[PDB]
């Protein structure tokens, strides 16, 4: 079917169909560019004519130029060719290493998986940072989040947890880029070079990149995320593997999609966003599962507008995400980094029956002690910190020293800081924090607790300013 | 046993569909006929 | 905008209340002793 | 089979065809067809798309009718078919459902075959009025202390739980559904508790894993699971709440009581807010409809307590509420306060303190109060309920800190009320202002070990009488105080 | 009736397995036997088609008498 273009407003290319008027999802290509322009169809507005959406600019259409009808959605090239590539939103490759040759095709518009399909396991998966190993300890295969506003540490989080978990690996790894800096997905792929992962000479790499940038107009930042959700879905379900899907920014989805929905001619929800926030975020999450035929433990950085964790984006994305590791501004400006908020982050493996009593009892002491210290801020604040009793003295100080011990220095960050990263196992997280939570070292100074890996480091550090 | 129950029941009721279009112009006249006893 | 420590309910607030209500309840215990 | 997939899944397949209204899709785009013609369709009526989908007609407008669409979208085309079903929405219910997961519109999706069900229900019928009620007097079994002693719910009311995110809201209303596994199997027939689960706009996992929790402690034999995930349209996360409210007045109209949670019910208001700004409605406040408030009163008006020359039936609901940064205030959580007959306010602050479930006794109301309590749980709860408070103003105030220690629970732990009121008057007689607090969780689990191996007639004879009768009350005195020596 | 006799003959054909068990399958083994693998790793890893062994342990004991 070939139809002519009636209207381009940005991103919105309205086209009309003499005859074989297109489904919805369906993918358009436009006749007489330099490369290639695919519209999506999104409406259906009647007269033969429908609503369409950019993948790529739209400068330089014209009212009736052709259009044709290509039958089936976007679909993007998936199997193990993918591996160690960089495609864009609509599947071509990015790398300037020619071609993806694959034998099968999957549509970037698939429906979720049903119910009868979800696994119930809930394995504990260690990252080797202490507070999420502690507080809010992630799960193979589950969900996680990474809330966060602008500057405090999503990007690096996210890299020390491909450092951590993402070559030391079984299974395969998928990066998908939604709506960031261009440069760090150049600093992403140029690592994963150096380190082995990408191998630009065999067939050994073990991460596909998927790649559309805040550089694209708003229909390849929306169509990303669905692209690299594809790319991992071929590999749970037709490999039966264990997939780690990253994605950085999933805000950007959203984002994307309110911009668009300004021009498809919708009344505006609030904040002014999509009335379909909450529906197309569901339809692109329930997607990003764990099934029986495989595993996917998907880490997603989620950016919050403004500071505000109340924004319609990331208070409708809280209710998809297994383990939250919520960052914050506030703990950020102390240099405690990470700048995970102890008392906002959590996770449903945070559970006696999964983790043990002994990690168990240990989280919540430490949670319960640090609520005591944020109720007696005010007094502390203003009333200085004479008029508390001593047992209110012993408790802020207990508080403070595990707040500093809660931070760590990253093994991505050996540029910026001089410090040598830590892992810290599990155990020596426990028995740290117990120990702490014990009075064992009420006599150390809390700046020896400050970026240290295990108790033993805090110790000599103790030692070696006095 | 409930596994393999399911998978090839499911492959038998796909079997038979993509079967059945691959193999008549009574049925225009029996339309027509059925037609008329709508009244 | 008197008694606004207490209308706020934060932490000056809830030790107000612990504060005048032991007292008071010294003093009532103390009054019922000497009827 | 090798046999059975032709002999009456097709011999008896309903093959006949026959002359039917019929419209025409002038436009589709999320979710919202215009449909051309059905010049005779009804109001609110269900209408059925030319690819097997289905719709419920809204909108009736001079020129065109707003159908939303039950499913996806990218089927409909301009120019598709609507064809009429000449029938109001309605689901399947009967006692068949128990056991089952259904989504929004009573079909299964446990993969366990159809439901065989005899009768349909409309979902947007009509609550009772004011005569076919009666006072709300039956004590509805939670097995949480703080809940059950001071926060009591009747069989016929509507109690929200409302807080933050991950604050213990699905936990309390888990326990809630496990606990009257005991009434259930028992013997009384007017004790069994039929209950439903509405899980709105929830992760598909979640369910699962909720599925999975309900079925190892065996609480799925009576328990409906509808779900409209967040993967389902708007429109059926939007009906889910209509669809177990009609399963579940289904029972209460016949003589039984049944027990539904909406979790939760702002995101319910959130697909009808979708819903109704794609219709081109105005929009209200913070973008919601005007008729947001009445779209959940008569909702939660249908959990009524019938009187006996309708049954004696009943329905308590239990809608869930989720407030952004506690802010109570806001327009959904106020209309839902407004509504129901008290809340449970569910806090962060004293859920990070050790709290567990976060239950504010100072917050949380239950507008039938006594009425909803048996006798011996009354007679303990009443000095609880007062020394807490007590407590509460002067935070005596070892005994405060020794009744909030008793009121912390464990998770998927539901006590009975034999032994909830054990507990609590073990704690308010003064038999636990010797111990110190660290230990007082490892006194009542080993109390309660050491009453339910040895002195089960005493229970038996609470759970017969329901008071405390002085004879009780001495007995109880004799074993407090020789496990306490012996502890 | 061109769809009764079809519906029952190409089912009535459909039993011509015997032959082949798996109706015509012409594809989809090379992922059942991925299935039973990922049902296998959940039921563990032994050769359930025979009886299973045993190793039956002993508790822990000591001397208890007046030290
Ligand atoms: N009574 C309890 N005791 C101990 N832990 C609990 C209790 N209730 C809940 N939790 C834990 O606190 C967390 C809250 O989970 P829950 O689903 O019950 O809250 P929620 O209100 O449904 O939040 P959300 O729906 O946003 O996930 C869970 O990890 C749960 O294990
Ligand atoms: N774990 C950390 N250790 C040391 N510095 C950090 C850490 N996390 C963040 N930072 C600092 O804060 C800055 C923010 O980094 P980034 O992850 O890109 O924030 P975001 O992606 O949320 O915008 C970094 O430049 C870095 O200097
Ligand atoms: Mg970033
Ligand atoms: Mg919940």
């Amino acid at each position: 079917a070939t139809g002519r273009i009636v209207a381009v407003i940005g991103a919105v290319v309205d086209v009309q169909f003499d005859e074989g008027l297109p489904p919805i999802l369906n993918a358009l290509e436009v006749q007489g560019r330099e490369t290639r322009l695919v519209l999506e169809v999104a409406q259906h507005l009647g007269e033969s004519t429908v609503r369409t959406i950019a993948m790529d600019g739209t400068e330089g259409l014209v009212r009736g130029q052709k259009v044709l009808d290509s039958g089936a959605p976007i679909k993007i090239p998936v199997g193990p060719e993918t591996l160690g590539r960089i495609m864009n939103v609509i599947g071509e490759p990015i790398d300037e290493r020619g071609p993806i040759k694959t034998k099968q095709f999957a549509p970037i518009h698939a429906e979720a998986p049903e119910f009868m399909e979800m696994s119930v396991e809930q394995e504990i998966l260690v990252t080797g940072i202490k507070v999420v190993d502690l507080l809010a300890p992630y799960a193979k295969g589950g969900k996680i989040g990474l809330f966060g506003g602008a500057g405090v540490g999503k990007t690096v989080l996210i890299m020390e947890l491909i450092n951590n978990v993402a070559k030391a690996h079984g299974g395969y790894s998928v990066f998908a880029g939604v709506g960031e800096r261009t440069r760090e997905g150049n600093d992403l792929y140029h690592e994963m070079i150096e380190s082995g992962v990408i191998n630009l000479k065999d067939a050994t790499s073990k991460v596909a990149l998927v790649y559309g940038q805040m550089n694209e107009p708003p229909g390849a930042r929306a169509r990303v995320a669905l692209t690299g959700l594809t790319v991992a879905e071929y590999f749970r379900d037709q490999e039966g593997q264990d997939v780690l899907l990253f994605i950085d920014n999933i805000f950007r989805f959203t984002q994307a999609g309110s911009e668009v929905s300004a021009l498809l001619g919708r009344i505006p929800s609030a904040v002014g966003y999509q009335p379909t926030l909450a529906t197309d975020m569901g339809t692109m999450q329930e997607r990003i599962t764990t099934t029986k035929k495989g595993s996917i433990t998907s880490v997603q950085a989620i950016y919050v507008p403004a500071d505000d964790l109340t924004d319609p984006a990331p208070a409708t994305t809280f209710a998809h995400l297994d383990a939250t590791t919520v960052l914050s501004r506030a703990i950020a400006e102390l240099g405690i980094y990470p700048a995970v908020d102890p008392l906002d982050s959590t996770s449903r493996i945070m559970d006696p029956n999964i983790v043990g009593s002994e990690h168990y009892d240990v989280a919540r002491g430490v949670q319960k002690i640090l609520q005591d210290y944020k109720s007696l801020q005010d007094i502390i604040a203003i009333l200085g910190m004479d008029e508390l009793s001593e047992e209110d003295k012993l408790t802020v100080s207990r508080a403070r020293k595990i707040q500093r011990f809660l931070s760590q220095p990253f093994q991505v960050a050996e540029v910026f800081t001089g410090h040598m990263g830590k892992l810290v196992p599990l155990k020596e997280t426990i028995k740290g924090f117990q120990q702490i939570l014990a009075g064992e070292y009420d006599h150390l100074p809390e700046q020896a607790f400050y970026m240290v890996g295990p108790i033993e480091e805090a110790v000599a550090k103790a030692d070696k300013l006095a | 046993q409930n596994m393999m129950r399911r998978k090839e029941q499911e492959h038998m009721i796909n079997w038979v569909e993509k079967h059945v279009v691959q193999s008549t112009i009574a049925k225009c006249i029996a339309d027509l006929k059925l037609l008329a006893k709508k009244a | 905008g008197a008694g606004s420590i207490r209308e706020a309910g934060g932490a000056f607030g809830k030790r107000e209340q612990a504060e005048e209500e032991r007292y008071f309840r010294a003093q009532s215990r103390e009054q019922l002793a000497a009827l | 089979e090798m046999s059975s997939i032709l002999e009456e899944r097709i011999l008896g397949a309903d093959t006949s065809v026959d002359l039917e209204e019929t419209g025409r899709v002038l436009s589709i785009g999320d979710g919202i067809a215009r449909v051309h013609g059905l010049r005779n369709v009804q109001a609110e009526e269900m209408v059925e798309f030319s690819s097997g989908l289905k719709g419920m007609s809204l909108n009736l407008e001079p020129d065109n009718v707003g159908v939303v669409v039950f499913g996806n979208d990218k089927l409909i085309k301009e120019g598709d078919i609507v064809k009429r079903t000449g029938a109001i929405v309605d689901v399947p219910v009967g006692e068949e459902l128990l056991g089952r997961v259904v989504d929004a519109l009573g079909n299964a999706i446990d993969g366990k075959g159809p439901i065989g069900s005899k009768t349909r229900r409309r979902v947007g019928l009509k609550a009772p009025g004011i005569i076919p009620r009666i006072s709300v007097r039956e004590p509805m079994q939670t097995g949480i202390k703080a809940v059950d002693s001071l926060v009591p719910i009747g069989r016929g009311q509507r109690e929200l739980i409302i807080g933050d995110r991950q604050t213990g809201k699905t936990s309390i209303a888990i326990d809630t559904i496990i606990n009257q596994k005991r009434f259930n199997d028992g013997s009384d027939e007017k004790k069994k508790l039929y209950c439903i689960y509405v899980a709105i706009g929830q992760k598909r996992s979640t369910v699962a894993q909720l599925v999975k929790r309900l079925t190892d402690a065996d609480a799925m034999k009576y328990t409906i699971v509808v779900s409209a995930t967040a993967s389902d349209a708007a429109p059926l996360q939007y009906l889910a709440p209509y669809s177990g409210c009609s399963m579940g007045e289904y029972f209460r109209d016949n003589g039984k009581h049944a027990l539904i949670i909406y979790d939760d019910l702002s995101k319910q208001a959130v697909a009808y807010r979708q819903m109704s700004l794609l219709l081109r409605r105005p929009p209200g406040r913070e973008a919601y409809p005007g008729d947001v408030f009445y779209l959940h009163s008569r909702l939660l008006e249908r959990a009524a307590k019938m009187n006996d020359a309708f049954g004696g039936g009943s329905l308590t609901a239990l809608p869930v509420i989720e407030t952004q940064a506690g802010d109570v205030s806001a327009y959904i959580p106020t209309n839902v306060i407004s509504i129901t007959d008290g809340q449970i306010f569910l806090e962060t602050e004293l859920f990070y303190k050790g709290i567990r479930p976060a239950i504010n006794v100072g917050l949380s109301v239950s507008r039938v109060g006594s009425a909803a309590q048996t006798r011996a749980m009354k007679q303990v709860a009443g000095t609880m309920k007062l020394e807490l408070a007590q407590y509460r103003e002067v935070a005596l105030l070892s005994r405060g800190v020794r009744l909030t220690e008793l009121l912390k629970q464990g998770q998927y732990s539901p006590m009975a009320i034999e032994e909830q009121v054990a507990v609590i008057y073990a704690g308010v007689r003064g038999y636990l202002d010797k111990l110190e607090p660290s230990k007082i969780t490892k006194f009542e689990n080993a109390f309660l070990s050491h009453v339910v191996s040895q002195h089960q007639a005493l229970l038996g004879t609470i759970r017969a009488d329901g008071k405390i009768s002085e004879q009780s009350d001495a007995k109880l005195k004799e074993i407090v105080t020789n496990f306490l020596a012996g502890f | 009736q061109k769809l009764f006799v079809d519906k029952i003959r190409e089912y009535k054909s459909k039993r011509q397995t015997s032959g082949g068990p798996v109706d015509a399958s012409s594809e989809y083994q090379q992922e059942l036997e991925r299935e039973l693998f990922k049902l296998k790793q959940m039921f563990g890893n032994a050769d359930m088609n025979t009886f299973p062994t045993f190793k039956f342990e002993d508790p822990k004991f000591e001397v208890i008498e007046k030290p």
